[PDB]
């Protein structure tokens, strides 16, 4: 999701809180958008 | 002379162990069922545009080393082993234009059998991919699959655009950045692949 | 950071290894050139930039450095090594020189 | 054959002027930095003064202000050290100094060192 | 926080909750201990040979030294005030002492003052264009000193060239100028305008610690101490920088001599080869 | 979508990679969010 | 006439010159070291020409 790494633990161990906030925000936006697509598709298929 | 490269030319893409997965990668590889050139040795400096998969059909170990560079004349990789010590250097060696052994810049001193070799440099990382198997055939390259693994990691960082052997059927298939489908077995060994 | 050179005289024989010092006069870490002078002629470079060998001088003459105290070293003495030598820094203007050393039988 | 063709020995008395030479032969004289180092008899060398002959950029040492006027002549290649009032203290073997060339010689060619090759030596005896 | 009844009341936001079943929180087994696992690589690394180094090369011929079998003690280096600017992008300036790399490269070269911003991922300029460029996704830290006191016509830079050079690539050429062999086109390399007699026009030396986080046998780790290995106990383990909570059981997997660790579909590390005992 | 231009080729022909990465990131975020809204609307309308 | 020009105006009376019918040879401008920093926001220093 545009982040420098996909391993959350690696991001936490590598980045100081200042830039880690932006990186984790990017990762959260990406993962939450993917989970929103997941719940929408899952709920449409569940309505079917 | 040319031959069909049935399945040979596949190596382990990374150092990550897997089991019963289907991981796809896109790197420099030899495409399947492609046209590769054949050479016989009864009774040659070629380019190295984007990686050359070297296959060797050795019977009496005539080929003892290879050169990788631009000059290749008294100035550049060398691999030599006098049956007792494997010596590999990329020096600006003082050897003849046709160097041989009778019967530095890297300042650390490093048919019956098929010695496959994928000599490539990734940011200088000279990984030696090899796998040996016994055969009995003289016609041409036998069909078979073997997953090659990296043996030694030497940061050569030298420019390779030409290569010359040191005194077999060499197939200069320029590895192209093509997507490949690899399959790891339960024991973490590549059993089959698909040039997709 | 004071300039002190040793010794006043050095007595030895052929095949001997000797070690003298040219302590740094100031912060001259980067640029220092070592000079070899024979009696009656112009000096010649020993080690320029304190880490590079010069041309025309045998390898038995060498120089070293250690923080604020540097070194001039002769590994294998020869019968013609009986002369006086000077060391010089050129890191900062102006440049200073050495004192010398004499050998006797 | 890079050679600082330094002038011969001059025998004079205090008071008059002198024009000494450090000539380039077989190379470009403007390349190597011409450093002026003075070596008194019986002792080592000593940095007495400096001039950049490219544009007559002259820097007189504090002990030589007003008494010594160092200059340079590029036509006939005589790098100058003019004592407008010659001094008996300046009787010494004067070595005009070249600069070293070990890394990117064509780039700088100057100020690398103070001894590359010297001529027979201009022995200024005042 | 008292009892599950109050937890249910809290998650329902009502003093009187209806009869039924409700999810309130997640039961997590807390780590009982802390395991530290690192290889016996106690060989200290000569970081002085690059920080206390008396010699440095120019940017046109920047030397690189592969670092392996080392101990990276960044404590004194970080605490030292010699670093005027310490801008770490892929890692943290304070979290250096606990990380462990598999292999890293050390590059040393000299740059001017106004071009300090050019030593960064995604930058341009004379050097970043024709002399030396960094990866757009470079991971590591840039070390630049106030070398005005420390660091003279022997520092070179390129002016004309065909195009940009790949990151970490070394191109050395002393001829073949762009437009204007012994013709107007001549030596395409010029020296910096420094001198022992000579703020922004003063030299600032730069060192880059290119931290390659590629998966490989670990060679350079921080000054950490290993602990005893427990099994079947969720603890805060640390296997060569890999942290997490879980159990360490003797697996029957047959790792190949080159394969270091395994992964699952979730791209998470499934198995880890203990670096001390194979 | 907050970008400095609405044409991808216009963005490309003007911005060097080091900042075109962020600009294209914004543009693709907006366009992907629009496609997500579109496919969700298409999915619910297709369920109907 | 706008970069290497001798006389220039102040900031409180900033002058402006409409430029038309031109061949904008950005090559010399960009490769020349006359610009200490080139902070472009809609364009790029290398993508000028
Ligand atoms: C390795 O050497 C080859 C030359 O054999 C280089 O190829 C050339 O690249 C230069 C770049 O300036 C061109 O001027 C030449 O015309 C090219 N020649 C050919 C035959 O392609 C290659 O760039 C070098 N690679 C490295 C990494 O140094
Ligand atoms: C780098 O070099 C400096 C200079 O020698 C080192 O500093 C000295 O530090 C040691 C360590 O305690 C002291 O014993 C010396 O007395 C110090 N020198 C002086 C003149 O006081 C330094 O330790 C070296 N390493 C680092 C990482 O800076
Ligand atoms: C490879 O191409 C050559 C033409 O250059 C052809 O003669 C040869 O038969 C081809 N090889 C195969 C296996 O088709
Ligand atoms: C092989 O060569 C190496 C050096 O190239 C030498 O040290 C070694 O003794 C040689 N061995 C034999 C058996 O000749
Ligand atoms: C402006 O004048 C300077 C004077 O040295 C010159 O270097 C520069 O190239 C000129 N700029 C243009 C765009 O011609």
């Amino acid at each position: 999701f545009g982040a420098i790494s996909s391993v959350l633990n690696d991001i936490l161990s590598r980045l100081d809180p200042p830039e880690a906030e932006v990186q984790i925000d990017r990762l959260i936006t990406g993962r939450l958008q993917s989970l929103q697509t997941y719940v929408t598709q899952q709920l449409i298929r569940a309505a079917e | 002379a040319y031959t069909n490269s049935f399945t040979r030319g596949v190596y382990y893409p990374d150092k990550v162990f897997r089991s019963s997965v289907l991981h796809s990668t896109q790197d420099l590889f030899l495409p399947f069922f492609s046209n590769v050139t054949w050479f016989h040795a009864i009774h040659p400096v070629l380019p190295f545009n984007d990686g050359v998969y070297f296959a060797s059909t050795e019977k009496s170990n005539i080929i003892r080393g290879w050169i990788f560079g631009t000059t290749l004349d008294s100035k550049s990789l060398l691999i030599v082993n006098n049956a007792t010590n494997v010596v590999i250097k990329v020096c600006e060696f003082q050897f003849c234009n046709d160097p041989f052994l009778g019967v530095c810049t890297f300042e650390y001193v490093s048919f019956k059998n098929l010695r496959e070799f994928v000599f490539k440099n990734i940011d200088g990382y000279f990984k030696i991919y090899s796998k040996h198997t016994p055969i009995n055939l003289v016609r041409d390259l036998p069909q078979g699959f073997s997953a090659l693994e990296p043996l030694v990691d030497l940061p050569i960082g030298i420019n390779i655009t030409r290569f010359q052997t040191l005194l077999a059927a060499y197939y200069v298939g320029y590895l192209q950045p093509r997507t490949f489908l690899l399959k790891y077995n339960e024991n973490g060994t590549i059993t089959d692949a698909v040039d997709c | 950071i004071q300039m002190t050179q040793s010794p006043s005289t050095l007595s030895a024989s052929v095949g001997d290894r000797v070690t003298i010092t040219c302590r740094a006069s100031q912060s001259i870490s980067y640029w220092l050139a070592w000079y070899q002078q024979k009696p009656g002629k112009a000096p010649k470079l020993l080690i320029y930039q304190a880490s590079s060998l010069e041309s025309g001088v045998p390898s038995r003459f060498s120089g070293s450095e250690s923080g604020t105290e540097f070194t001039l070293t002769i590994s294998s003495l020869q019968p013609d090594d009986f002369a006086t030598y000077y060391c010089q820094q050129y890191n900062s203007y102006p440049y200073t020189f050495g004192q010398g050393t004499k050998l006797e039988i | 054959q890079v050679q600082l063709q330094q002038s011969g020995a001059e025998v004079k008395k205090p008071g008059e002027s002198l024009k000494i030479s450090c000539k380039g032969s077989g190379y470009s004289f403007t390349s190597y930095w011409i450093g002026w180092v003075r070596q008194m008899p019986g002792k080592g060398l000593e940095w007495m003064g400096i001039i950049y002959p490219g544009d007559s950029d002259t820097r007189y040492s504090p002990s030589f202000q007003g008494q010594v006027t160092i200059s340079a002549d590029k036509s006939i290649s005589t790098a100058y050290m003019q004592w407008s009032s010659l001094k008996a203290s300046d009787t010494a073997m004067y070595y005009c100094a070249r600069s070293f060339r070990d890394d990117p010689r064509i780039a700088v060619a100057g100020p690398a060192d103070a001894f590359d090759i010297w001529g027979q030596g201009t022995m200024v005896t005042v | 926080a008292l009892d599950p009844l109050s937890e249910t009341k809290c998650t329902l936001k009502s003093f009187t909750v209806e009869k039924g079943i409700y999810q309130t929180s997640n039961f997590r087994v807390q780590p009982t201990e802390s395991i530290v696992r690192f290889p016996n690589i106690t060989n200290l690394c000569p970081f002085g040979e690059v920080f206390n180094a008396t010699r440095f090369a120019s940017v046109y011929a920047w030397n690189r030294k592969r670092i392996s079998n080392c101990v990276a003690d960044y404590s004194v280096l970080y605490n030292s005030a010699s670093f005027s600017t310490f801008k770490c992008y892929g890692v943290s300036p304070t979290k250096l002492n606990d990380l462990c790399f598999t292999n890293v490269y050390a590059d040393s070269f000299v740059i001017r003052g106004d071009e300090v911003r050019q030593i960064a991922p995604g930058q341009t300029g004379k050097i970043a264009d024709y002399n030396y460029k960094l990866p757009d996704d470079f991971t590591g830290c840039v070390i630049a000193w106030n070398s005005n006191n420390l660091d003279n016509y022997n520092y070179l830079y390129r002016l004309f060239r065909k195009s940009n050079l790949k990151p970490f690539e070394r191109d050395i050429s002393t001829e073949i100028y762009q437009a204007g062999e012994g013709f107007n086109c001549y030596f395409p390399l010029q020296s910096y305008g420094f001198q022992p007699t000579n703020v922004g026009y003063q030299p600032y030396r730069v060192v880059v610690l290119s931290f390659e986080l590629l998966h490989a046998p670990a060679t350079v780790c921080g000054p950490k101490k290993s602990t005893n290995l427990v099994k079947n106990k969720c603890v805060n383990f640390n296997f060569n920088g890999l942290t997490g909570t879980g159990v360490l059981t003797e697996s029957n997997k047959k790792f190949l001599p080159f394969q270091q660790f395994g992964r699952d579909i979730a791209d998470t590390t499934d198995a880890v080869r203990d670096p001390q005992t194979l």
